[PDB]
């Protein structure tokens, strides 16, 4: 969204909505105790 | 137990080119975008 | 919980009878963190992503803004390449006036969940 | 510094040109103010940017004694039907010694309303009709 | 204590820097807001929750008597089309003796409106424009 | 029995903690709400329903002449980019002897507003800044 444009025709105020999604990064490349109970 | 601790950052935004092969990491920088006001509200 | 397995040791020992001596158990995990986290990337060329990039984030201001930018680097890398290890926060003190910039990495081995920071004894 | 000469707020001169409206007898709310907007800083608490944008002047409103000339007021503004004119507009303060002391103008004047006289048989007072201005900016 | 000092809002002073805006004549308004934001905690009755958010400071409205150096703060107003100087203000109360009791600043400025003077042929008194002032924060 | 006569509007005692913000001169508004919820029972004309829901309190305008320990208050209400503090305060009506007739203890105090002094050249009067605060229990 642009308002307030400057003479001579330069905006000078300006709104912007990013929409941002996240992408995945995967690909990364059981010994177990015995006690009393 | 802090770091900087006392200071106020600019939140920057950070373009990437995209990966070419067999990679997922993004490749080197091509653009470094520095704010010029922080977001009122940020919504995820 | 999770296997750990055995293998040699960064500073290796010729050992108590000979040959090279192996390392396994908690004390392993540091020796596969400290190859990880010391190298660079590039380092290796046959292996390029391999190697933690904190260099990268080096004479940059203080200011969390770089100590955040390096706890991502961190997990990243501990994570992609070390998948045995659990990642517990990492810690970014300057300490010793306003001109280093400490990092403090809390780990424990998957379902241990025994504590752990590595200290990177010299 | 002759001690100083400062304004007052009796002695003026206020007028409008182009058609026979004459000379008025009182002027108010002559204003000009500037529209900011407040955009709040998210990580910096403490305080709202007060960013400057644009400048709204604001309406006049003249009043004057009612004088059988009040036929030209009545056709000027009936005129926008026909084609109006915007002739220029002048307010003044004076002091007493008749010198000049800010003499504002308007670029482009436009009739707004015309709240008429108030007639009562009880209040001792004199009919006084008030003429609303619209406005288009200052002179230099 | 030699009988204390306590402010009065008499005597004072009041200026703006920068453009030739001279020395004004009274002020009013001025204040520090802060909001809260009221959470409702549903388990318990007997009170609302209150938490600070952000600090906001109102305007400032600054009057002085009608002089030739109006002419300044219109030039000023009017150069937000080539771009606004901002300058940094300064709020003070004193006491007769003209002694300091606390002095306050203004950060940045901003011209928000300015009332001109109430031309009335009848009232008596000084033609007392008004300049409205847009704020930051308190200088330290 | 004797002449237990209530409270004054005039002998009081107005403080707060924490912070040397020290004791004030003057209360408004002290006063504690609840939001009963109208339901219309259908079937029956007559009445509507009065249900009881939660409590809150409203906040307070607390006035003193200016003094130069306005620094504290100030710097406390700008303390709360870097934390704040809610020390615990008190309000209590006193007859002429300076007996107790109903000591009120707010519970923990969080600043609002700070209207400052009106100054004003003509106005003869004593400046009185206005310190809000946030209401959070009453202690007992």
């Amino acid at each position: 969204q642009y308002t307030l444009f400057g003479t001579a025709g330069v905006p000078i105020r300006a709104t912007c909505q990013m929409g941002l999604v996240e992408i995945p990064g995967p690909t990364p490349n059981r010994v177990h105790r015995v006690v009393a109970g | 137990s802090k770091g900087a601790g006392k200071s106020l950052v600019r939140a920057n935004l950070a373009i990437h080119e995209p990966p070419t092969g067999k990679s997922t990491s993004p490749g080197g920088l091509i653009k470094r975008f520095p704010f010029e006001f922080n977001p009122a509200q940020l919504s995820i | 919980e999770q296997f750990v397995g055995s293998g040699w040791s960064f500073p290796l020992r010729i050992g108590p009878t000979g040959g090279i001596a192996l390392v396994s158990g908690e004390q392993e995990v540091e020796e596969a963190m400290r190859l990880i986290l010391a190298t660079a990337p590039g380092e290796r060329p046959m292996r390029p992503e391999f190697g933690c990039a904190i260099h990268d984030l080096v004479f940059a201001p203080v200011n969390e803004q770089t100590a955040g930018r390096i706890q991502h680097e961190v997990y990243v890398t501990l994570d992609r390449w070390e998948p045995r290890i659990e990642v517990h926060d990492v810690d970014v003190t300057t300490g010793e006036e306003q001109n280093v910039l400490f990092i403090d990495v809390r780990y424990s081995i998957r379902g241990t969940n025994n504590p752990r920071s590595l200290v990177f004894p010299f | 510094m002759t001690r100083k000469d400062p304004g007052s707020s009796i002695w003026f001169s206020l007028a409008i040109d182009g058609e026979s409206l004459g000379y008025f007898n009182g002027c108010e709310g002559l204003s000009t103010q500037v529209e900011v907007e407040q955009r709040q800083e998210g990580g910096n608490n403490g305080f709202v940017w007060q960013l400057p944008t644009r400048v709204t002047y604001s309406n006049i409103r003249l009043t004057r004694p009612l004088t059988p000339d009040t036929a030209k007021v009545a056709k000027w503004i009936s005129s926008v039907q026909t084609g109006i004119q915007r002739p220029t507009a002048q307010i003044s303060a004076l002091r007493a010694d008749g010198s000049l002391v800010a003499r504002w103008g308007l670029i482009d004047v436009l009739p707004v309303s015309w709240q008429g006289p108030s007639l009562d048989p009880g209040s001792a007072s004199v009919a006084n009709e008030v003429l609303e201005i619209a406005h288009h900016g200052f002179t230099d």
